[PDB]
C-alpha cells in the first residue's frame, strides 16, 4: 500500500500556465504528450512493485483523471481515492506507509 | 455607429420592457415629448444607440413590443409611458398561445412571424451600422417560446453574421404554473444553443424571497418584482448607453464572457439590496458592493454560486470611484479561494464604471458572468422532461400542432449533451 | 426647549429631570457592583435572552458594565471609567465604580442644601488635591534586599486573588502569578504568559509549565520528540509561492514545458527546505501554513515541523527559546537558534500539546488552568489577568500602600483635615468627600456581614492619633495592621481609583440640561 | 513674481490608456518597463520645470510622485 499525495493528471503548475497553439501538427504535440506525461507517473509507481494505492482528496485540481484510471487497471492495480487530509496521520500510523 | 434594435417578445418580455425604457428616459434625460434635458457628452452622445431621432428633436425608441394577446399589451399602449413608441411596433396577436409550444410556431408564427420580420427592417433603416438585437422573453411563456424561438431562428436568414444578447426568463424551481413548463423549456433551449451567443437567467419566483427578506416587503406582487429586475438590465447597458473610460460595448462582452460559445447561460444581478427606509442609513463603499455579488443573496435565479465556479467575470459600477482598488480586492479572493475561481486568469473579475448615478441609490455594482450554477438547474429541466415523456403525457397537444414523438427525442439528447457539456470543468 | 418644542422625535430636559436621570443611572451602576467588591462579595452570573447568549460569569466591574448595555446617557460616563482603570492597571475597576457612585449620592443629598454645583466642583479639587498627599506619603517602597520585595509581591497577588473565585487557592495561584511575572525578566508584554483553559480536574490541579505548550502537533511521518536540538522558528510561505509579480503567467507551446516547469517549482521549493536544514536544527515552526511538498522534505531528514501556530506564537517561542523569526534564509551566520532540551508531547485533557519543556532564556510561561467547568475557567482567567496586570506594573512601579480599607482612611483624613481649614461654602463639599472615601471600607465589611457602623467608627478613632498601617481584617472581623497581616496593594492602582473617580464624578455634576437625539429604527 | 501653469493632463503615475497590455519574455527588459513608466511622468515634471512655472495648476488629479518632486524643487501645485 502506497499513500500518494501527488495528483496524476494534465500538467500545471502553481502559476497560471496556458497552451499556445499556432500550428497544424501543434495539436497533435498536446494530446500525445498528456498521454506520455501520465504514462511516466504509473510506469514509475508499477515499477516500485506496489498494488494498492491511496490518492489524497484534491480541492485545487483533479487528482486522478480519467487518463490517468485506465493505465492504473492495466497494470493491475487498486486505487481508492477521496481520502481526507484529516486521515493520513491514521493511515501512516496503522499500515505504515509514508 | 453600433446600433442595437431591441425586440420585446412575450408576456413577460412586454413587462419587463414596460420599465425598461423608464430607467433609461430617466438615467438620460430624454423627454417623452419635449427634445432632451441633458448635462453634457455623458447622455447626449449615445442617444443614437438605442433611440431614433426625429426631425423636430423627438426621440423614440428602438423597441419592438410582440404579444400574442391584445390585453397584455394594452398596458403598454396608454400607461406607464407606453405612448412614445411608434405605431407599428405594437404587433398585436388576437390568437392566444395558451402556453404551448407547438401553438406559438406552427398555428400562430405561420402567419405572423413575416410580419415581425418586416418591423425590424424597418427599424433597421435608421440604424447606420447595426450592432445587435436582444431579445427578452421566458422559458414558461406561450409567446416567449413561441414567438421567441422562432422569430430568433427566422432574424439568421437576414442577420447571419450580427451578435445576439438574449434575455431568457427561467422557470422557478418552487413553484410551478403548469405541467407543461418542462416540455417549453426543453424545447425554447433546445433551438437556443443552436446559432445564438447569449443568454441570461432570471427567475422571478426566486425574487420573492428576496424581496421579503432583503428589501423588506410583506405582500409582494408584479409591479414590485420588475423594477429590481430593470435595474439588473440596466447595469449590462450601463457601457453601451454611457462613455467612459472602461469602454465595452456589446462587441467587447459576446467575447469577454464565454470563452466558449455553447456554454453561454449566465447569471445576472446586482448590488446592494437596500429597502425604502434602511437605504438612507447605509453607507456604500468599494469592498461593500465588490465583495455582495459573490455571495447567494445577490443572485436573479434560484442557485447556489457557494458550490461552483466561474469561468468569466464581469463587473460595472455606477458613479465616481477608485477602480485600482476593485483589482485588489478581487485577487486576494482569487489566492484564498481559487476552488471557485480559474487557475490559468490572472485577472478574472473585469472593470468597468461610469459618471452617470443611478436612480435612488448612490453607488450600485451589477454581477454578470457565467458557472456551473446553471449546471444543476439544467438537471431538475431534464428529470421533469423525463418522466413526463416516457408516460408520454400530453403529448396530442403538441404532436396534433405538428411535432412527433422524434422531436421530442432529439431536443431529449441534445439537452441532456448540454449538461455533460457542463460536467466537464465542474 | 419643552414649551413650544422645536424638535421631531428628541427630547430634552434642564436642571430638574437631567440631574434626577444623571444621580438615579449612576447609583444603579454602583449598587449593581456594590455586592462584588471585597474578599466576601459574591459574583453575578450575565446572560442574554437568546440566539447564542453565551453566559459568562464575572467579578470584575470592567467585565460586568461592558457587557451590560446601560440606555442611561450619564451611567456610560462610568462604564467607560471602568474600561480605562482595567485597561491601564487592570484592577480597581469595581472600586473606581463604587467611589465615583458615592460622589454622586452624596452630590444628590447637596441637592436639598442648595448649594451650588461648582461650589462641589471646586471644593473636590481642593479635596483630591489633599488626597494624593496621603498616598504618596504612605507608600512604601523597595530597592535592594530582593527577599523582602518577593514578599511583598506575593502579598499583591494575595489581596488580588481574594476577591475573585480563587479563594481557598491562595497557596497555590499566588505562586503561580508571582513566578510567572518573575520569569518575564523585563518589560511587562502581558502576551508571553499564555493562558490555556482545558475541562477537567480541579483548579488545585493547575499548574505553571516550566517550559511552553503548542497546538498543532508535529506532521505526519515526523518524529515526535527529540533531545539536546536546535529550534528554529520562520515566518515564510513554503509551496504555492506566487512570489510577489502580480501578472506573471506560464506561457508556452507544448504540455512537455509545463512538466518542465512545474518539476522547476518543485526544485526551488526543495532548494529552500535545503538552505533551511544548513543551519544544523531539528525542528521548525512556520507562521503560514506548509504544505505536503516541505513536508516530506522535513520528514526525511529527521527534522520536525510545526504548522500555522499563530501569529502571536512564534512571538512567545522567540522569548522562550532565545532566537529570532527568520523569514529569509540566505544567511547561515547571522541567523541566531533557539535552545532546548525535550520536545516531547504531552496530553492535558484528552488533547496532545507539544511541550517544549527544558528551553534556554525562557521568558515566556503557559499557565494550564483546568476547572470543573467552563464558567469557571472563563473567571480564573480573568482573575488571573487582573493579578499578572498588577505585578507587570508592581516590578516597573515598587511603591505599594496599605490596602484594605487603610488607603482610604488615610485619604479621608487628609481631606477632614483640611475641610476644618477652609470657609464654610466648600468645607460641606469637602466633608462629603471624606465621607464617600470611608464607604469603600464600608462595603467590605458588610458584604462579609460585619458591622460595618462599628468597624468604620473604629477605622476613624485609630486613623485619627496615630495608626498610619491600621485597616480592615477581614478574616476574624476586627481592626488589625496590614503591616502585620501582609494586606497590600500597588500605589499606581489606589491612585486611578481615587483620580478617576474623581474626574468622572467632575464630568457628571457640572451637566444640567441632557439634550438626547432622536434615535435610529426604534420605533 | 510667480509664473502659472495652466494644464489639463494627469501628473499621476498610473496614466493608461485603458487598453494597453505589456507582454514581456524576460526579467531584464521587465524592470525597463517599470523604469519607462517612471520616466514618462518625470520628463512631463522636466517641461513643467526650467520654465519659471512655480505654480502649476491642473483640471485632473496629481498623485504623490509629482505632489513631492515640487516639493523639493520649491515649487507649488495644485
Ligand atoms: N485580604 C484583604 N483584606 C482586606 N481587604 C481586602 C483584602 N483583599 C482585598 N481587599 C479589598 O477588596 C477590594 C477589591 O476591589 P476590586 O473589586 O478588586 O477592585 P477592582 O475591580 O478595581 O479591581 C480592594 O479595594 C481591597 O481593599
Ligand atoms: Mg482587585
Amino acid at each position: 500500500i502506497g499513500l500518494i499525495q501527488f495528483c496524476l493528471s494534465a500538467p500545471k503548475t502553481d502559476m497560471d500556465n496556458q497552451i499556445v497553439v499556432s500550428d497544424y501538427a501543434q495539436m497533435d504535440r498536446v494530446l500525445r504528450e498528456e498521454r506520455a506525461y501520465i504514462l511516466n507517473l504509473v510506469k514509475q509507481i508499477k515499477k516500485t512493485g506496489c498494488n494498492v494505492l491511496l490518492i489524497q482528496k484534491s480541492i485545487l485540481r483533479d487528482a486522478l483523471s480519467d487518463l490517468a484510471l485506465h493505465f492504473l487497471n492495466k497494470m493491475k492495480i487498486m486505487v481508492i481515492k477521496d481520502i481526507e487530509r484529516e486521515d493520513i496521520e491514521f493511515i501512516c500510523k496503522t499500515i505504515g506507509t509514508k | 455607429m453600433r446600433e442595437i434594435v431591441h425586440i420585446q417578445a412575450g408576456q413577460c418580455g412586454n413587462q419587463i420592457g414596460a420599465k425598461f425604457w423608464e430607467v433609461i428616459s430617466d438615467e438620460h434625460g430624454i423627454d417623452p415629448t419635449g427634445t432632451y434635458h441633458g448635462d453634457s457628452d455623458l447622455q447626449l452622445d449615445r442617444i443614437s444607440v438605442y433611440y431614433n431621432e426625429a426631425t423636430g428633436g423627438k426621440y423614440v425608441p428602438r423597441a419592438i413590443l410582440v404579444d400574442l394577446e391584445p390585453g397584455t399589451m394594452d398596458s403598454v399602449r396608454s400607461g406607464p409611458f407606453g405612448q412614445i413608441f411608434r405605431p407599428d411596433n405594437f404587433v398585436f396577436g388576437q390568437s392566444g398561445a395558451g402556453n404551448n409550444w407547438a401553438k406559438g410556431h406552427y398555428t400562430e408564427g405561420a402567419e405572423l412571424v413575416d410580419s415581425v420580420l418586416d418591423v425590424v427592417r424597418k427599424e433597421a433603416e435608421s440604424c447606420d451600422c447595426l450592432q445587435g438585437f436582444q431579445l427578452t422573453h421566458s422559458l414558461g411563456g406561450g409567446t416567449g417560446s413561441g414567438m421567441g424561438t422562432l422569430l430568433i431562428s427566422k432574424i439568421r436568414e437576414e442577420y447571419p453574421d450580427r451578435i445576439m444578447n438574449t434575455f431568457s426568463v427561467v422557470p422557478s424551481p418552487k413553484v410551478s404554473d403548469t405541467v407543461v413548463e418542462p416540455y417549453n423549456a426543453t424545447l425554447s433551449v433546445h433551438q437556443l444553443v443552436e446559432n445564438t451567443d447569449e443568454t441570461y437567467c432570471i427567475d422571478n419566483e426566486a425574487l420573492y424571497d428576496i424581496c421579503f427578506r432583503t428589501l423588506k416587503l410583506t405582500t409582494p406582487t408584479y409591479g414590485d418584482l420588475n423594477h429590481l429586475v430593470s435595474a439588473t438590465m440596466s447595469g449590462v447597458t450601463t457601457c453601451l448607453r454611457f462613455p467612459g473610460q472602461l469602454n465595452a460595448d456589446l462587441r467587447k462582452l459576446a467575447v469577454n464572457m464565454v470563452p466558449f460559445p455553447r456554454l453561454h447561460f449566465f447569471m445576472p444581478g446586482f448590488a446592494p439590496l437596500t429597502s425604502r427606509g434602511s437605504q438612507q442609513y447605509r453607507a456604500l463603499t468599494v469592498p461593500e458592493l465588490t465583495q455582495q455579488v459573490f455571495d447567494a443573496k445577490n443572485m436573479m435565479a434560484a442557485c447556489d454560486p457557494r458550490h461552483g465556479r466561474y469561468l468569466t467575470v464581469a463587473a460595472v459600477f455606477r458613479g465616481r470611484m477608485s477602480m485600482k482598488e476593485v483589482d485588489e480586492q478581487m485577487l486576494n479572493v482569487q489566492n484564498k479561494n481559487s476552488s471557485y475561481f480559474v487557475e490559468w486568469i490572472p485577472n478574472n473579475v473585469k472593470t468597468a464604471v461610469c459618471d452617470i448615478p443611478p436612480r435612488g441609490l448612490k453607488m450600485a455594482v451589477t454581477f454578470i458572468g457565467n458557472s456551473t450554477a446553471i449546471q444543476e438547474l439544467f438537471k431538475r429541466i431534464s428529470e421533469q422532461f423525463t418522466a413526463m415523456f416516457r408516460r408520454k403525457a400530453f403529448l396530442h397537444w403538441y404532436t396534433g400542432e405538428g411535432m412527433d414523438e422524434m422531436e421530442f427525442t432529439e431536443a431529449e439528447s441534445n439537452m441532456n449533451d448540454l449538461v455533460s457539456e457542463y460536467q466537464q470543468y465542474q | 426647549a419643552p414649551v413650544n418644542i422645536f424638535k421631531a422625535g428628541a427630547d430634552e430636559e434642564r436642571a430638574e429631570t437631567a440631574r434626577l436621570t444623571s444621580f438615579i443611572g449612576a447609583i444603579a451602576i454602583g449598587d449593581l457592583v456594590k455586592s462584588t467588591l471585597g474578599p466576601k462579595g459574591m459574583d453575578k452570573i450575565l446572560l442574554s435572552s437568546g440566539r447564542d447568549a453565551s453566559l459568562m460569569v464575572t467579578n470584575d466591574g470592567a467585565t460586568i458594565l461592558k457587557n451590560i448595555g446601560v440606555d442611561n446617557p450619564a451611567a456610560k460616563v462610568l462604564v467607560d471609567m471602568s474600561r480605562v482603570q482595567d485597561d491601564e492597571v487592570g484592577d480597581g475597576t469595581t472600586s473606581v465604580t463604587v467611589l465615583a457612585a458615592e460622589l454622586l449620592r452624596e452630590a444628590e443629598s447637596l441637592i436639598a442644601k442648595k448649594i451650588h454645583p461648582q461650589t462641589i466642583i471646586a471644593g473636590w479639587r481642593e479635596a483630591t488635591k489633599a488626597a494624593r498627599e496621603a498616598l504618596l506619603s504612605s507608600a512604601v517602597d523597595h530597592g535592594s534586599d530582593e527577599v523582602k520585595f518577593r514578599q511583598d509581591l506575593m502579598n499583591i497577588a494575595g489581596t488580588t486573588l481574594s476577591s475573585k473565585l480563587l479563594t481557598h487557592h491562595k497557596d497555590h495561584f499566588t505562586k503561580l502569578a508571582v513566578e510567572a511575572v518573575l520569569r518575564l525578566k523585563g518589560s511587562g508584554n502581558l502576551e508571553a504568559i499564555h493562558i490555556i483553559k482545558k475541562l477537567g480536574g480541579s483548579l488545585a490541579d493547575s499548574y505553571l509549565d516550566e517550559g511552553f505548550l503548542l497546538d498543532k502537533k508535529i506532521g505526519v511521518n515526523q518524529p515526535k520528540r527529540i533531545e539536546n536540538a536546535k529550534i528554529l522558528i520562520a515566518n515564510t510561505g513554503m509551496d504555492t509561492d506566487k512570489i510577489k509579480i502580480f501578472g506573471s503567467r506560464v506561457r508556452v507551446d507544448s504540455t512537455a514545458k509545463v512538466a518542465e516547469i512545474e518539476h522547476a517549482e518543485k526544485e526551488k521549493m526543495k532548494e529552500k527546505v535545503e538552505r533551511i536544514l544548513k543551519h544544523g536544527i531539528n525542528c521548525f515552526i512556520n507562521r503560514q501554513l506548509i504544505y505536503n511538498y516541505p513536508e516530506q522534505l522535513f520528514g526525511a531528514a529527521g527534522v520536525m515541523a510545526i504548522e500555522h501556530a499563530d501569529f502571536a506564537g512564534v512571538e512567545r517561542l522567540a522569548l522562550v527559546t532565545g532566537g529570532e523569526i527568520a523569514s529569509t534564509f540566505d544567511h547561515p551566520e547571522l541567523v541566531k537558534l533557539g535552545s532546548c532540551k525535550l520536545i516531547e508531547e504531552v496530553m492535558i485533557g484528552e488533547d496532545k500539546l507539544i511541550h517544549f519543556s527544558g528551553v534556554a532564556l525562557g521568558e515566556a510561561c503557559t499557565i494550564v488552568l483546568r476547572g470543573a467547568t467552563q464558567q469557571i475557567l472563563d473567571e480564573a482567567e480573568r482573575s488571573l489577568h487582573d493579578a499578572l496586570c498588577v505585578l507587570a506594573q508592581t516590578v516597573k512601579d515598587s511603591r505599594t500602600v496599605y490596602g484594605g480599607g487603610c488607603s482610604e482612611m488615610l485619604m479621608a483624613h487628609a481631606v477632614t483635615q483640611l475641610a476644618n481649614r477652609t470657609p464654610g461654602k466648600e468645607a460641606v463639599a469637602m466633608e462629603s468627600y471624606a465621607k464617600a472615601l470611608r464607604m469603600l471600607p464600608t462595603i467590605i465589611a458588610d458584604n462579609a456581614g460585619y458591622d460595618s457602623a462599628d468597624l468604620v467608627a473604629q477605622l476613624r478613632a485609630a486613623h485619627s492619633e496615630g495608626n498610619t498601617t491600621a485597616g480592615l481584617d477581614m478574616r476574624e472581623g476586627t481592626i488589625g495592621d496590614m503591616a502585620i497581616l501582609g494586606i497590600t496593594e500597588s500605589f499606581q492602582v489606589k491612585r486611578q481609583v481615587l483620580l478617576s473617580a474623581a474626574e468622572a464624578a467632575e464630568v457628571i455634576l457640572r451637566v444640567d440640561n441632557i439634550i438626547k437625539a432622536a434615535p435610529r429604527k426604534r420605533v | 513674481n510667480p509664473k502659472i501653469a495652466l494644464l489639463n493632463v494627469e501628473l499621476e503615475l498610473k496614466a493608461e490608456k485603458d487598453n494597453a497590455e505589456i507582454r514581456v519574455h524576460t526579467v531584464e527588459d521587465y524592470q525597463a518597463i517599470v523604469d519607462a513608466e517612471w520616466n514618462i511622468l518625470y520628463d512631463k515634471l522636466e517641461k513643467i520645470h526650467h520654465s519659471g512655472a512655480k505654480v502649476v495648476s491642473s483640471k485632473l488629479p496629481i498623485g504623490d510622485v509629482a505632489t513631492q518632486y515640487f516639493a523639493d524643487r520649491d515649487m507649488f501645485c495644485a
